[PDB]
């Protein structure tokens, strides 16, 4: 996609994540690095000793390299191996987890699948929900999506959709307030 | 000579050491300079780096230049021989009297 | 790769480095200067606690 990450940021974790995404996406591969960084995220939270290792800053560069090699030399994309070696040289090993997470964000942005959340006061009947799918489908009609439900609003009989980063308000509460305000400003 | 010149900022000079570091206030001597350049350890910035103050002009230095750790602070010659003799801050005679 | 690598990293940790003493009671000085020391791994310390360094200074 032009070896250009979704967004450019000057943050520490953002800088490395952007360079890795561009460098990774450059030659051929993006998913390989995604699985590698994902493994660190799962291991960073599952293994307690691994967390203390990265957070450790008083450790020497040569010592950090030996421990990283013990973890694994294979099953990690060369981009990931080169990234770790750079962090050790720049003492940025402590920022490893943030980089991992930040990288996945960019990858999730490239992912086409999106989650749409519908907010409604009254319970959505099985038949009613079916009609909602046809409306959302006919609206886009060119991208697959997964629907999620959450009913705890303050509005009554109103519909509010959240689709990743977009918000469309079809709530009746908005209509009520709009009319009550215009009827007051008639200036008769 | 287990030290190296990491950076040079005017008179201040940072030395990259390996293993043990020079104790604070110790006197370090640069190797390869035209004249004897002594550096007084001021503090340890961390990451095997130390910040020192140069006793002589730091002109002509180079990054990665080897530095030797004297192990002790600036040592100046004391005694009756200094009487009637002009001594430098680093203990060198500047009166051309030997 | 595998999730059980924690034991592998733990093994390399104890032998690879002659360090990592009882962290909960001991610590390492990252940096020293301007009358301030950056101790490391001095967990469980209390605000105002009295610590002692190697040379005996407190």
């Amino acid at each position: 996609p032009g070896d250009k990450p979704p967004a450019i940021e000057d943050s520490i974790h953002g800088k490395y994540a952007g360079v890795l995404f561009s460098s990774a996406s450059s030659n051929k591969s993006l998913n390989k690095v995604a699985e590698d960084m994902k493994y660190f995220n799962q291991l960073y939270k599952e293994s307690e000793v691994f967390k203390s290792f990265l957070n450790n800053v008083s450790l020497k560069r040569n010592q950090q390299r030996d421990i990283i090699s013990a973890l694994g030399k294979t099953n990690f994309n060369p981009a990931t191996n080169n990234l770790l070696e750079t962090l050790i040289e720049n003492k940025r090993l402590d920022s490893l987890p943030k980089i991992a997470e930040k990288y996945m964000d960019y990858y999730r942005i490239l992912n086409k699948q999106e989650s749409i959340t519908i907010i409604s006061a009254q319970e959505l009947t099985a038949a009613e929900k079916q009609k909602v799918e046809q409306g959302l489908k006919k609206g886009n009609a060119n991208v697959q999506f997964t629907v999620v439900y959450q009913v705890d609003p303050a509005i009554l009989g109103g519909l509010q959709m959240y689709s990743g980063n977009n918000f469309l308000d079809c709530s009746l509460l908005s209509r009520v307030n709009k009319l009550k305000t215009e009827i007051a400003k008639i200036s008769f | 000579a287990n030290g190296q010149v990491s950076q040079v900022i005017g008179a201040v000079v940072d030395v990259q050491f390996e293993g043990e570091l020079p104790q604070i206030l110790n006197a370090l001597e640069v190797q390869g300079t035209q004249h004897r350049l002594v550096l007084e350890v001021a503090q340890h910035l961390g990451d095997s780096r130390v910040r020192t103050i140069a006793m002589d002009s730091t002109e002509g230095l180079v990054r990665g230049q080897p530095v030797v750790d004297t192990g002790l602070p600036i040592s100046v010659p004391v005694g009756p021989g200094t009487l009637g003799r002009i001594m430098n801050v680093i203990g060198e005679p500047i009166d051309q009297r030997g | 790769l595998s999730t059980g690598e924690a034991s592998v990293v733990l093994a390399e940790k104890i032998k690879g480095i002659t360090q990592q003493n009882d962290i909960t009671e001991y610590g390492t000085v990252i940096s020293i200067g301007d009358g301030i020391a950056r101790v490391f791994g001095l967990t469980k310390v209390q605000a105002g606690e009295m610590v002692e360094f190697k040379s005996g200074i407190r």
